[PDB]
């Protein structure tokens, strides 16, 4: 096997349901990296999630006794791996063809190849060609402004610096890197510690990067990125899985009163009379019973409306019931919260 | 507006001071031609129609040399104006005086008196004018650079530089010189302002040509502490903005030491500064006519070299240079009127007008000034300088770092052999 | 007279720094205009002192750029036509101005029309479905091919020059008319000589024996054409012909800066290496089959007979 | 694996030959863990397409090194014979490699030798001994025909380099540069003139190596050879392939340099090993050749590119030739490991 795929499934107010199983676009969050690994080779993949996740290749699930760094998790699964490992993040949604970074890993015999995207704190040094990695440092890491060795500039006179790049945590690692991690157990959090180590030691070890400026490359880690990723899912799911209709599942009791454009609705989520779902993803088993205006909103599952509500730019956790004609704008409703007919502000009310 | 330039014919530093007690640096011949002649030719060719010469040290000799040149003629186009004063002793002191006298009315070119280049400034002119017109006169100076490898002999450690430039508008955000530095420090001020195209460049050669605007003269007048262009750019990049222009197909360099001298002479001899080649005779004088041959062989009128002598590679022969028998001359420039002995080799040496070399001498990577004399059985190790008609004793070898002149406290003792 | 001196000096510096205008015919016409202007704006009594003055001007002119023979040839033409005016009148001093001015005007008017006459012979030489090669940029050859293609279909393969890829411009210009051009490097000449039916290229200066002073790589093309016995055709205007003998010493080819061939960014290896960039090369007349001019097909041996009609032998040495 | 697509209009005289682009790759529609093609072969093809390895000798060395990995990882399926199944399985790999870049004559000879050696695998021999013997045979072939065969050629060419001679070399040939480097340190004091041509401009590779060795050097382009040839005393060229009729196939500029030197009466010598002698015979440069990327022809002369958009014109085609043959009469001496036979009687000795 040329590669061994590993995903690391080990920020708040929505973590009651496990983070790898967060419903994004009416689908599990862990389904996106798994699908990205799928449909391009990769008949096998190792998964290191916890017990709470009960997750096509026969995924190998390795439970974790306690919370630990991602580098520690990689060191924990050494006996299973036998070749160069391809490390992916649990929560990362991209559309990039995986061959772009694999070509850099293959042709140049690079010790490490990784992917980031331009933003839409961290300084990355980029060679004039745009592939070789030269400098990498975090703003809080170094107290001095910016130190560049003269030796690394003698051979690479032109260095391009970026600040808005967002790390996709898509790493292609050589075999001896894992051995080095085993014999050096002080290294943890590969993203913050191991990656800078392999950059300063080149000046053999070579690192290459594939800068993206067209794709999504969303990496959900906070509530803000959670909402943005969902609204960009519908375009992605059309090409990834054209078989399932974007409108609704077959076993549905939807009202058939139109009012749905570019909206994904889950299974058996009954809708009442003349609702309004505009660019919003309705979850599963959501009992809609009246003329509710839902615009650019997320509802996980089992969320019920009662009488003519307004839903705008909000996220609602599971098992939440609104009462009568409450108006909702830019709000977060916890799991089990019962809010009566009133106007809700930006405040993020939690259980 | 008619293009004008400000020419500084005096370098206010002691970097040429085993020699400069006799003649200034601007009058030193590069390849049988004075240093200021190349700068004047470049200014005339680039489109400048008027130049101002500010000479303080040995201004009389500079004025006398300039008045007889082709640039002081009724048929000339680049009219020159010589201004001499012993008051100012710095570049800032001249730039704050050119503002006081209001000589500059538009975008002018600030260039030293020892700059060898053939760069056409028209594109830089258009870019600077467009930037100033579109940005409501925000930019103040466009500094001309030249991309080259850091390992080139032309790039010396003294004049090395590194910049942090936004690639979108090629504007300088940081400027520091790498002299005895192994690591470089760059602030975070430029990253916060714009994170789009910040780029650190180390492959740029300081051409020392910087076209400016009268606002630079006003700023130099305002700040008395400013003395050099480096001080001005350091003070400006800390507190207006400075852009650059990068040249890739044209030559440009300023001499400041013997390393720069040798590099520029080698490049000029090898036609790297075409059309400013020795055989082109860009200055209209009858004593500098040459003839180009294979392997870059330049011969003046009435050389009459001896039998058995071979000119291997890249040698310039002056007018009336007598060469002996069984010689071996390569990569060296010999002035007019020199007398060369027999069985004498010259490798990467430089002989000015009036030198005499006896038979059996071995000179490698050395420099001989006017009217110098070398006796027989004398070996000169690399990087040895003989100045102002100094003579050495027979059967004596000079070490590598051996500079000899007739001044007690500067170098070794007088010419008495 | 100050403006006349300014014009002559400005043209001298223009020649010394960079050849402008690029076209040879326009430069020759400018030389004719300036020579006529200095003719009509000077004081003289006889023909000898005026001939000496023009000789001084031409000597300075070709001392500025020995590699450019057009100015010297045209100065020689002016001297010759002045001698004809004097001889037709001596066989008597003031009335030379009108004769010289009208004759110079006639020469210039004829000089305007040296392109259509050369191109008019394209139908006889070029045929249909025949491969024709041209190296570098030549306006005369470009017009030749473009006017020949107006009624015939053929394949043209253009080889770019090494230091300046000027063949790309010629290929683009020819392809704009639908001629099915092709572009290669200088190294494919011997490889593509197999199917090339004919070679039609231009030149810069025609010497006494019929030799050429074309751009670099012309000698290799002629040698390759001779090896495969493919005829080589040279089209050039009459004024490009020069009375200079092939070569007396070095510097017959002008050397531009070596930056064109090898860039500055190489590094430290530049100090220990010597790189040369010739622009022209010598082509013996034995490699030439025919010449095209305002008269027609002239053999390479039949190049000297025009010297007597064009130039006076006393003016050959200038 | 699909066939590689074409790129741009092709020359009428070169219609039969294939012309591919460099920017596009054949690995886009391939599984990330390679299964149809061996991963080593995929890496070799990716390096070949991008031009990372282009030397005639280095290409063969890399091909045989990858074949060693293929042999080591191969396993015999049940009720199958290694000697024939290995040959059958190796064909798709070389078919894939052909699409990435046309194969050289030395590659053809190496392939034929390896196929013949694999065919002679005994039935009684098991997997381990047969695989070890095959790897040892490949290593011995490399050693005795690649690195050991150059010593004899260098020692033979030693006698043809005397004091005061000037040698005009062309292109970047490993054997030619090695001869000069090995002969300069034995006491001979010569000067080398390096001649090359665009777009590859690979003559700098040997120019810098000669400069670093202390040998005086001179650099100039192909059209300037006729100007510099009068002073040149000898010509040294590398041969990419020796033909059956004696023609020397080499770089595109080789066949013209010999013709130009013949007019100047300068002797021309070519040096190559006997394993580059191919049985095929062909006298032209059209029936068998390789077309490269046409985008390399365009150059940034001045501030603008004359050939920036050549595809817009329907009657303008860019030709990028690679190889051409020279008549045996042009070169008067062929230097091989077996002696100094003349070019005329090359096949008789080489048979």
């Amino acid at each position: 096997m040329e590669f061994q795929a590993v995903v690391m499934a080990v920020t708040d107010l929505t973590s009651s349901i496990p983070k790898p199983l967060l419903p994004v676009g009416n689908k599990p969050l862990i389904w996106y990296p798994l699908n990205l690994l799928e449909r391009v080779g990769f008949e096998e993949v190792i998964v290191v999630t916890t017990r709470d996740v009960q997750k096509k290749p026969d995924i190998v699930c390795i439970p974790d006794d306690a919370d630990m760094g991602t580098a520690d998790s990689l060191r924990y699964i050494y006996p299973k791996l036998k070749t160069d490992v391809l490390v992916l993040s649990c929560d990362l949604i991209t559309d990039v063809a995986l061959h772009e970074v694999v070509d850099l890993f293959r042709a140049y015999d690079a010790s490490l190849a990784m992917l980031m995207r331009k933003g839409q704190r961290d300084f990355i040094g980029v060679d004039s060609t745009g592939k070789r990695l030269l400098f990498m440092a975090n703003e809080a890491d170094l107290d001095e402004e910016l130190v560049i060795k003269g030796s690394i500039l003698q051979k690479h006179p032109r260095i391009r610096f970026h600040t808005g790049l967002v790390d996709a945590h898509l790493y292609c690692l050589k075999k001896y890197i894992v051995d080095f991690l085993m014999e050096n157990g002080s290294i943890t959090s590969i993203r913050s510690e191991l990656i800078p180590y392999l950059v300063r030691k080149q000046f053999q070890v070579r690192c290459y990067v594939h800068i993206m400026k067209e794709g999504l490359c969303s990496r959900v880690s906070t509530l803000g990125l959670y909402m943005e990723a969902n609204r960009q899912v519908p375009k992605l799911l059309s090409a990834l899985c054209p078989e399932e209709p974007p409108v609704h599942s077959s076993a549905q009791i939807v009202s058939k009163h139109l009012v749905g454009v570019d909206s994904l609705i889950g299974p058996e989520t009954q809708i009442g009379e003349k609702s309004s779902i505009k660019r919003s993803v309705i979850g599963s088993s959501c009992l809609i019973k009246d003329r509710v205006t839902i615009t650019n909103c997320l509802l996980m599952n089992s969320v019920t409306v009662e009488e003519g509500s307004n839903i705008q730019g909000s996220v609602i956790c599971n098992n939440a019931v609104i009462e009568k004609g409450a108006d909702i704008k830019d709000c977060l409703i916890g799991s089990g919260q019962r809010i009566e007919a009133k106007a809700k502000r930006v405040n993020e009310v939690i259980v | 507006p008619p293009l004008q330039a400000v020419l500084v014919a005096d370098s206010f530093d002691r970097r040429f001071f085993p020699i400069s007690k006799d003649q200034p640096r601007v009058l030193l011949p590069l390849a049988n031609v004075a240093l200021i002649d190349y700068t004047l030719e470049f200014l005339t060719a680039t489109g400048v129609q008027e130049t101002f010469v500010f000479c303080c040290w040995k201004a009389a000799q500079i004025k006398e040399h300039l008045l007889k040149s082709k640039w002081c003629r009724p048929t000339s186009l680049n009219v020159v104006r010589i201004i001499t004063s012993e008051l100012y002793r710095s570049l800032g002191d001249v730039l704050r005086d050119v503002d006081a006298k209001a000589l500059v009315r538009s975008d002018f070119l600030l260039v030293y008196g020892d700059v060898i280049s053939n760069i056409n400034i028209t594109r830089a002119l258009e870019e600077h004018r467009l930037r100033r017109k579109l940005e409501k006169n925000v930019s103040v100076m466009t500094m001309i650079f030249k991309e080259s490898s850091p390992s080139h002999p032309t790039r010396c450690h003294e004049d090395n530089v590194v910049v942090a430039v936004d690639s979108t508008t090629n504007r300088v955000l940081h400027f520091q010189k790498t002299q005895g530095l192994r690591r470089f420090a760059f602030p975070l001020s430029l990253f916060q302002g714009s994170s789009d195209g910040v780029e650190v460049r180390y492959d740029l050669l300081d051409c020392h040509i910087s076209i400016c605007s009268p606002q630079v003269a006003q700023l130099f007048t305002d700040n008395f502490d400013y003395q050099t262009r480096d001080d001005f750019v350091r003070g400006l990049l800390v507190n207006n903005q400075i852009h650059m222009h990068v040249t890739a197909k044209e030559y440009g360099a300023r001499v400041s030491n013997l390393h720069m001298y040798s590099a520029v002479c080698a490049d000029v001899i090898r036609r790297w500064v075409y059309p400013l080649t020795p055989e082109a005779n860009f200055t209209d004088s009858t004593t500098q006519s040459c003839t180009h041959s294979r392997h870059n062989i330049y011969r003046g009128p009435e050389v009459s070299l001896g039998h058995g002598s071979i000119l291997e590679e890249n040698v310039l022969l002056g007018s009336g240079t007598v060469i002996g028998s069984n010689c071996f001359i390569t990569n060296s420039v010999i002035g007019p009127g020199c007398h060369i002995g027999d069985n004498v080799v010259l490798d990467q040496t430089y002989l000015w007008q009036g030198v005499r070399v006896a038979a059996g001498a071995q000179i490698h990577q050395s420099l001989l000034c006017d009217n110098a004399e070398v006796k027989e059985r004398v070996t000169l190790k690399p990087r040895s300088v003989l100045t102002s008609q100094v003579v050495v004793g027979p059967n004596i070898t000079l070490p590598e770092g051996s500079v000899i002149s007739l001044h007690p406290p500067d170098a070794e003792e007088d010419e008495d052999d | 007279g100050s403006e006349l001196s300014e014009r002559i000096e400005s043209f001298v510096e223009t020649l010394k720094r960079g050849g402008g205008p690029r076209s040879s015919e326009e430069m020759a016409r400018e030389t004719l205009g300036l020579l006529r202007q200095i003719i009509t704006d000077h004081r003289w009594s006889n023909a000898g002192e005026l001939m000496e003055l023009i000789r001084r001007e031409g000597r300075r002119m070709t001392a500025a750029q020995p590699s450019e023979t057009t100015v010297g040839n045209m100065v020689r033409r002016v001297l010759k036509i002045i001698r004809e005016e004097y001889g037709r009148l001596h066989g008597h001093y003031a009335q030379l101005q009108s004769n010289i001015i009208e004759a110079i005007n006639e020469l210039l008017v004829e000089l305007e029309g040296t392109m259509e006459n050369i191109a008019a012979q394209a139908l006889e030489h070029i045929h249909s479905n025949e491969v024709i090669m041209t190296i570098g940029f030549s306006r005369t050859v470009e017009a030749f091919l473009k006017e020949a293609a107006r009624k015939r279909k053929f394949h043209v393969i253009v080889a770019e020059c090494a230091p300046f890829c000027q063949g790309h411009e010629m290929a683009v210009n020819l392809s704009k008319a639908g001629i099915e051009t092709t572009v290669m490097t200088d190294a494919a000449i011997f490889a593509v000589m197999s199917r090339v039916n004919k070679v039609i290229i231009g030149t810069k200066t025609i010497l006494a024996n019929g030799a050429l002073r074309a751009v670099t790589g012309t000698h290799t093309l002629a040698l390759a054409a001779k090896h495969h016995s493919t005829p080589l055709i040279v089209c050039a205007p009459m004024f490009k012909l020069s009375p200079q003998f092939p070569n007396e010493e070095d510097s017959f080819h002008k050397f531009v800066a070596p930056e064109e061939v090898l860039p500055f960014t190489e590094g430290d290896i530049l100090e220990k290496v010597s790189v040369h960039c010739p622009v022209f090369d010598y082509v013996p007349p034995e490699l030439i089959t025919l010449f095209i001019s305002n008269i027609g097909g002239n053999a390479p041996s039949y190049i000297y007979r025009l010297m007597s009609e064009l130039y006076h032998p006393d003016d050959h040495v200038l | 694996v699909p066939t590689r697509k074409d790129y741009g209009s092709k020359v009428s005289l070169f219609s039969h030959l294939p012309q591919y682009s460099r920017q596009n790759s054949l690995t886009q529609f391939m599984s990330i863990p390679s299964s149809v093609i061996h991963p080593a072969m995929v890496r070799l093809g990716l390096q070949y397409s991008q031009g990372l390895v282009s030397g005639s000798n280095a290409r063969c060395i890399a091909l045989l090194r990858a074949l060693q990995q293929v042999i080591q990882d191969y396993t015999t399926p049940p009720n199958e014979e290694l000697s024939r199944d290995l040959v059958n399985k190796l064909k798709p790999y070389m078919s894939f490699l052909t699409q990435c870049r046309p194969l050289s004559a030395s590659m053809h000879n190496a392939i034929k030798f390896l196929n013949k050696e694999i065919t002679s695998v005994g039935s009684s021999k098991r997997e381990e001994e047969a695989k070890s013997e095959l790897r040892a045979a490949i290593d011995r072939y490399v050693q005795e025909k690649i690195v050991l065969a150059a010593q004899a050629i260098s020692r033979f060419a030693y006698q043809k380099i005397s004091n005061g001679d000037v040698i005009l070399v062309y292109g970047c040939s490993s054997l030619v540069s090695r001869i000069l480097q090995e002969a300069w340190t034995e006491g001979r004091r010569f000067r080398v003139v390096v001649v090359d041509s665009r777009p590859w401009l690979e003559g700098r590779h040997t120019l810098r190596s000669l400069v670093h060795a202390g040998v005086p050097a001179s650099y100039l382009l192909i059209p300037a050879a006729s100007y510099v040839l009068p002073e040149v005393s000898k010509v040294l060229l590398g041969a990419h392939a020796l033909l059956a009729n004696g023609s020397v196939m080499s770089r595109v500029g080789t066949a013209q340099l010999a013709l130009v030197a013949r007019a100047h009466n300068v002797p021309v010598l070519v040096c190559c090993e006997t394993y580059k002698f191919c049985e095929r015979v062909q006298t032209d440069a059209f029936v068998s050749n390789e077309l490269d990327d046409p985008d390399d022809l365009q150059c940034k002369r001045g501030e603008h590119v004359a050939l920036a958009n050549w595809q817009n014109h329907a009657s303008l085609r860019l030709l990028n030739l690679v190889y051409d043959v020279t008549p045996p009469e042009l070169v008067d001496l062929v230097i091989t490991e077996l002696g100094m036979i003349p070019c005329s009687s090359v096949p008789v000795v080489l048979r």
